């Protein structure tokens, strides 16, 4: 992983030097060297992965050696799930209120109904007459369910299908809106990517994102490797961030989904605003993916 | 006997099947005691037994047997109803069974 | 000077010919007298700008902007560049085109960076091409223009690839739906350019319709939108005026004041957040007496909010001038002005409460209410009205406490149901006080039991 | 109602009386846990009852209501028989008492 | 107490010195002079208690400055309370098979209850299959048991009076006199005493029977000043020792007792062995005191 | 010389007369020629030997041994001893009485304790006192004699302040049921005697019947009892002879191993346990062989036993002679002899023992016993026989493990039901071994299930 590739060159004299040199930033020239240096360390080019232990650390010690941008790299991503990633979509293939069913399930799994308990029953807390809930302190319970679920609990609830409007409210329920998706404003979009570049695991979380549900052209669907839950799964990661997207609405099947803003106040940057939240809306990854999985593909 | 013995039983209930007043749709791996107890009556339950039956003791509400009750509840359970509102249930599902 | 964008794409193949014009790279004037020196960075970049290699195959044209593959890209380079890729698949490489010498970060209105994708074979049949990669960009265009600046040519529609590997291929671009705009394109015509300089009274955006024919014949026709920029010369404003009226109460204490709003709205720092962000102002002076200690003014909302959170002071009268500009002392200011009228009931009076003997109370007796005219006066912070007596022998103590809600209640516990006969006529007393005042003296409530 | 609460209650008891086929003459403290349940029952034992009226569990040896059960005895009592020996008796009298 | 007492001067150069050389036993000649000097020592003429913390050290320290036999000292004796005993049966005059009755108020009572328990669990507990129990951990149990009873449950319970056998037997029982009164042997009473002299708590309250029980003349109940209680007291401290004293038989009223010896083999010294068990078997005070005392004297 | 006893008594009262005779202190001989001289301590003891005063009031007549108070003991004197009593009540001082000058520890026979009594009163009147406070000592006499020791007087049976102060009252002793023993007391006489030298063939204690009469005439008796120790001459012994006939069993290992037991019993160690405690032999040799390695003589308790607890050696026949002496080598000694002739079965006979195919166990299957004669060969310590197999293919294993009781039991658990019939001749072989050899070379067992 990034934390051990990282002890693996730190005790060297080069590694050791050089990091502190990037960490300072004549010593633009230094930097440089340091990273044509560092370059050659087994941190660099590392990889971490979803729910890792320390996985910040993974990412801080990663980070802090670039050199120093609209797509961000994603160095979190676990690169080599993208095959388990296949694998899931064919165990969704084999395993009418469609979320409720799924909810069920997950009723029945002593893990999943202990850990979706366990982190409900944070964001639908009363904190005072007029605050709904501790926003960050569900953004966490979330952050952890999303991990410690197994995938075939999570992601069948995160992404299930529905034929009414009661399912499909029940769909958007999911990770109850009210506390952790709505709020009283919904701040410009291009502001809050940039509040979520600034945290380790919600930016490298939304380079996972984009790295599997970019709206390509080159694929079929807009997928990598026309992979549908690799988008799902970097898609399922943003929640519990600054950055959580949402379902906007409860159309039985017509699935939109995207983060809690706008782009009021872009101005001069209105095309690089849209240009990210069309990534959530106009994406026919997440389109299909969604729709696809929950239809047991 | 046939009798099973004294543990955790389960089965699946819908909360609002429950009774409970929420009016909800989802299912609960609803987990009991019961059973034919395996220990022997107590020395002191064998004492209550004689006295009681004997008309020794108050007239008054006893129990000259082992209950098979629980002894622990699951933390809890949490359910979406159908006002699209969310609510934890405590004290619902035994987790832990033994008679007393 | 500007680039009519800030990124270009173009396909790549293994082993084209070495000279293969690629595209232009275009840029506008903010003067009629400035003729771009287009240059390029030393290096080709690669996945998440990863430099790959010494960029010895892309030049540029310094007068016209032309890119072109200098020398052959062969496979193998292909293959050298995709080992430097940091293990990502080698789809797109780009190198930084500038304006004029610096070297420094390829910030676009200064910089673009084009962005070239690859596929790992030679250039495939001319006579399998679609009319949609021989006409148009890979990608859809997406253009940027700025108001007031003068116009000229700014895009050709022709892809060079296609003219110099597919030269048999005929190919002519018009538009469409752009009768009365700025942009223009001859019929039949390879270029686009616009006619007048643009403002903010013309368009905030701009979709076109962009058409080709090729040869037999086909018709393909793709959206061209254009991103609009604000002009950057005055803050035209405001369409709101000016209303000093105002009112304060004094003992009249919130957690969040408010003196009043006039909305604002100007055509050069609302319609974009940053502008108004990295440069705004406000009112400076006077500051001492209120604006130091109490109230503030809200300008980055356009909404022009005076509000306070601190304690209120003695009625003094002002009226101070806002500034509503950009940037303040160096540019053209736009201000407006709010004045404040700063003027508590402090009712007295005995309110004679009927109780009974052996009241058949839940736990507690209930006495009455102590809510005045004052519950408004202060505002919901309560001046803690106090009941107490010293004469009467009956209820000689209950909860008869200086409840902080609004209203504020007063009772007793049901203690004292056989007490209350020894005497009928009890007599009590009320006070409250705060903000460092006696706001309510004093009165003497007589309270029966029989 | 005029049940009394759920506690320990006391009755002097000959051990020969108590049918433990131990030929004693002494007597003992014999205290046992009885009374009405404070505590309510619970959305168990509430899903319980429900689940139980209308016989959507299996016929068990189950118990609808908290049982006045006592949860410690003391160690233990010593005394002489009609045969010049001594004995000790295990859980006897209840030390503590309490609903489950 | 004696601890205190050698504290209070053990500082001192005199005492420290002098302490020391009666340790040692010319010698005889300073051994001597360190009697004569810590004569005068607070130690000098010191008391201990039953139940007195460190009971063991308030002996071995008052003992220690001795210079260096049918009546040996008593400085264990609690001398004070000589008075409260005398009282002490007027409390006792306040407070069918009697015996019973007095087990019957020990049942109901759950400090003795516990107490009682507590060593006939012990006493009568088998360790193989020719060792009918732990005698010393009988004796152990004994000796607390008797201690930290109250009064009137220890006296009640052991000195009943009786009307039959039945009872008589059940009074002869209330120790178990098969583990911690028989045994095997019945050791020379007068070996016992060479063996109890050496312990210091078991040599003093074999003195402290021999100085309120001894079989006097001068008295009309041979009890000192007539009390009844005096004895009960130093008698009762006996159980639990190697001069455990018992109930000989089960006669209703022919209260006899004796420790579990004889006097075989004592040759040139017979009479002075029978003269320590006539004080149990002959002495008019044990006899008036027990019956008396469970008449309710 | 021996005092007749080694404590004596008399009451003392306030104020006496000076020279107030009190008693006589007796002492007998060893050897006709000896003659005391007695003397006395220099301090009056009280209460648990307690040191009170200088004795300045009691003085010894050497010859007679007569104890009279050389100067009156008055009030004060009494008070002085009191308040030095230790905090105890002073009813009784004594003071030491020695035969030869030494200063010594008061131990008799060469000393006596004399312990006056006293009431806080002056002597009462003659007329008021009883023949029995007249006649004979306050508590009850006892005398001290030994054997083979000359005769001669031990006593006065006169109270001499009796005489002293109340010589107007007549009185006169003599022995009741004495004929045909060595004491006499003529009729009418104030003093008794012996007159042959005791020894152990007519005597171990003496109780006659002494009595007086006083005057009006009144008769009143006492008991006369005498103590009566053992003659230190040499040990008469033994009633019983020797037997030296044993025999022990090779490979009979004991706890507690026991040859053989002579009871023995003399007239001089045996009456009292001191005399054997404090010297005592037993055999010296030979050692090295038996007697310093197992075997042990139990000569204590009067048994001569010989027991060991420790392991047997090859059969080495000996016969070692014993000591039953008090002092070895310095005395004429009495001894006997005991021999040891020292001479294991170890059947090896496959019991065949009958199984069932699924057999109706409770818990395990229960095959046999390994019981044998051997059981008596090693008396209870087992040689841990062991069954073993490894050519069936039924019952693989069990609990057929080397029971280390007497008997051994072997057994298999009921794991097996549905095996045993796959086959029905099942071959085993049993072994044991112990003391370092083996003592069942092998047996093999036919065990069938069908």
């Amino acid at each position: 992983d990034c934390v051990r590739a990282n002890e693996l060159c730190a005790a060297e004299s080069n590694c050791s030097s050089r990091y502190r040199t990037l960490r300072q930033c004549l010593a633009n020239k230094e930097c440089q060297a340091a990273l044509e240096v560092l370059q050659e360390s087994p941190l660099y080019d590392c990889r971490c992965k979803r729910g890792m232990k320390k996985e910040l650390q993974c990412l801080q010690i990663y980070w802090s050696i670039h050199l120093g941008e609209f797509y961000e790299a994603s160095p979190y991503e676990p690169v080599t799930s993208r095959l388990s990633d296949i694998f899931r979509l064919a165990s969704i293939f084999s395993g009418s209120n469609h979320c409720l069913d799924a909810a069920k399930a997950c009723n029945l799994n002593d893990n999943c109904k202990k850990l979706r308990s366990s982190y409900i029953s944070i964001c639908n807390r009363e904190i005072s007459p007029t605050e709904r809930c501790n926003r960050r302190k569900c953004h966490k319970a979330l952050r952890q369910f999303f991990d410690r679920v197994p995938s075939e609990y999570t992601y069948r609830m995160l992404f299930c299908s529905c034929q009414d409007q009661a399912c499909a409210e029940r769909r958007r329920q999911t990770i109850l809106p009210s506390c952790s998706y709505e709020d009283k404003e919904k701040p410009n979009c291009l502001d809050l990517r940039g509040v979520c570049r600034t945290d380790h695991l919600c930016r490298s979380r939304l380079a996972d994102f984009h790295a599997n549900c970019r709206a390509s052209y080159q694929t079929v669907t807009s997928c990598p490797a026309d992979n549908y839950q690799a988008c799902l799964g970097s898609y399922a990661g943003m929640i519990g961030f600054d950055m959580t997207p949402n379902y906007v609405d409860s159309s039985p099947t017509g699935i939109v989904v995207s983060p809690w803003c706008s782009c009021r106040g872009s101005g001069n940057m209105e095309e690089e605003c849209e240009k990210f939240l069309r990534d959530f809306t106009e994406n026919p990854c997440l389109r299909n993916a969604i729709q696809a999985f929950g239809n047991g593909t | 006997l046939g009798a099973r013995p004294c543990g955790l039983r389960e089965l699946e209930v819908r909360v609002s099947e429950l009774g409970l007043g929420y009016a909800s749709d989802e299912t609960v791996l609803f987990r009991y005691c019961a059973g034919a107890c395996e220990a022997a009556a107590r020395v002191y339950d064998l004492g209550l037994r004689r006295l009681r039956q004997r008309r020794r003791l108050r007239r008054e509400r006893v129990r000259a047997q082992p209950c098979c009750r629980p002894t622990a509840y699951e933390d809890e359970v949490s359910f979406l109803d159908a006002h699209s509102r969310y609510h934890t249930v405590h004290e619902l599902s035994a987790r832990e069974c033994a008679c007393v | 000077l500007y680039f009519s964008r800030d990124a270009y794409w173009e396909k790549l193949y293994v082993d084209q010919a070495a000279g293969t014009p690629l595209l232009y790279v275009h840029a506008l004037r903010d003067a009629p007298e400035e003729v771009p020196s287009f240059r390029l960075g030393q290096h080709l970049y690669g996945t998440y700008r990863t430099r790959l290699h010494e960029n010895n195959w892309i030049c540029i044209q310094e007068d016209t902007g032309l890119l072109y593959l200098n020398r052959s890209l062969d496979h193998s380079s292909w293959e050298k560049l995709s080992v430097r890729n940091r293990g990502f698949p080698l789809l797109t490489v780009y190198l930084k085109v500038f304006l004029s010498p610096t070297e420094g970060e390829c910030q676009w209105p200064g910089c673009a960076r084009v962005y070239f994708s690859f596929f790992n074979t030679s250039f495939p049949a001319c006579s399998s091409l679609k009319p949609r990669e021989l006409c148009f960009p890979e990608t859809r265009p997406s253009f940027r223009i700025r108001e007031n600046r003068p116009p000229g040519t700014f895009h050709q529609f022709r892809l060079l690839p296609v003219q110099f590997l597919c030269p048999n291929i005929s190919v002519a671009y018009r538009l469409l739906e752009g009768e009365g705009l700025p942009f223009r394109c001859a019929p039949d015509s390879l270029e686009v350019s616009t006619r007048w300089a643009l403002d903010r009274e013309q368009r905030e955006k701009y979709e076109l319709v962009a058409v080709c024919t090729v040869h037999r014949e086909e018709v393909v026709m793709v959206p061209f939108p254009v991103t609009v920029y604000d002009e950057d010369d005055s803050a035209p404003t405001f369409p709101a005026g000016v209303d000093t009226a105002s009112a304060v109460v004094e003992f009249k204490r919130k957690e969040d004041t408010v003196v009043a709003t006039l909305r604002v709205f100007d055509a050069d720092v609302v319609p974009a957040s940053g502008e108004l962000v990295r440069r705004y102002t406000s009112t400076l002076l006077p500051g001492d007496t209120w604006a130091q200690q109490t109230f503030r003014v809200e300008h980055w909302p356009n909404e022009t909010s005076v509000q306070a959170n601190g304690s209120f002071v003695r009625a003094t009268v002002h009226d101070y001038r806002l500034v509503l500009n950009r940037n303040l002392s160096i540019s053209e200011n736009r201000t407006m002005q709010l004045a404040v009228l700063v003027n508590p009931v402090s009712l007295h009076l005995p309110s004679t409460y009927s109780l009974s003997v052996s009241r058949r109370a839940r736990r507690f007796a209930q006495i009455g209410k102590v809510c005045v005219e004052n519950c408004q006066a202060f505002s919901g912070i309560n001046v803690q009205y106090k009941l107490h007596s010293s004469g009467a022998n009956c209820s000689t103590l209950g909860v008869v406490t200086s409840a902080e809600d609004t209203s504020g209640i007063l009772f007793v516990n049901d203690t004292k149901a056989l007490r209350r006969p020894k005497c009928a006529e009890l007599h009590y007393m009320v006070v409250a006080t705060d903000q460092q005042t006696s706001r309510q003296a004093q009165a003497q409530l007589l309270v029966t039991v029989e």
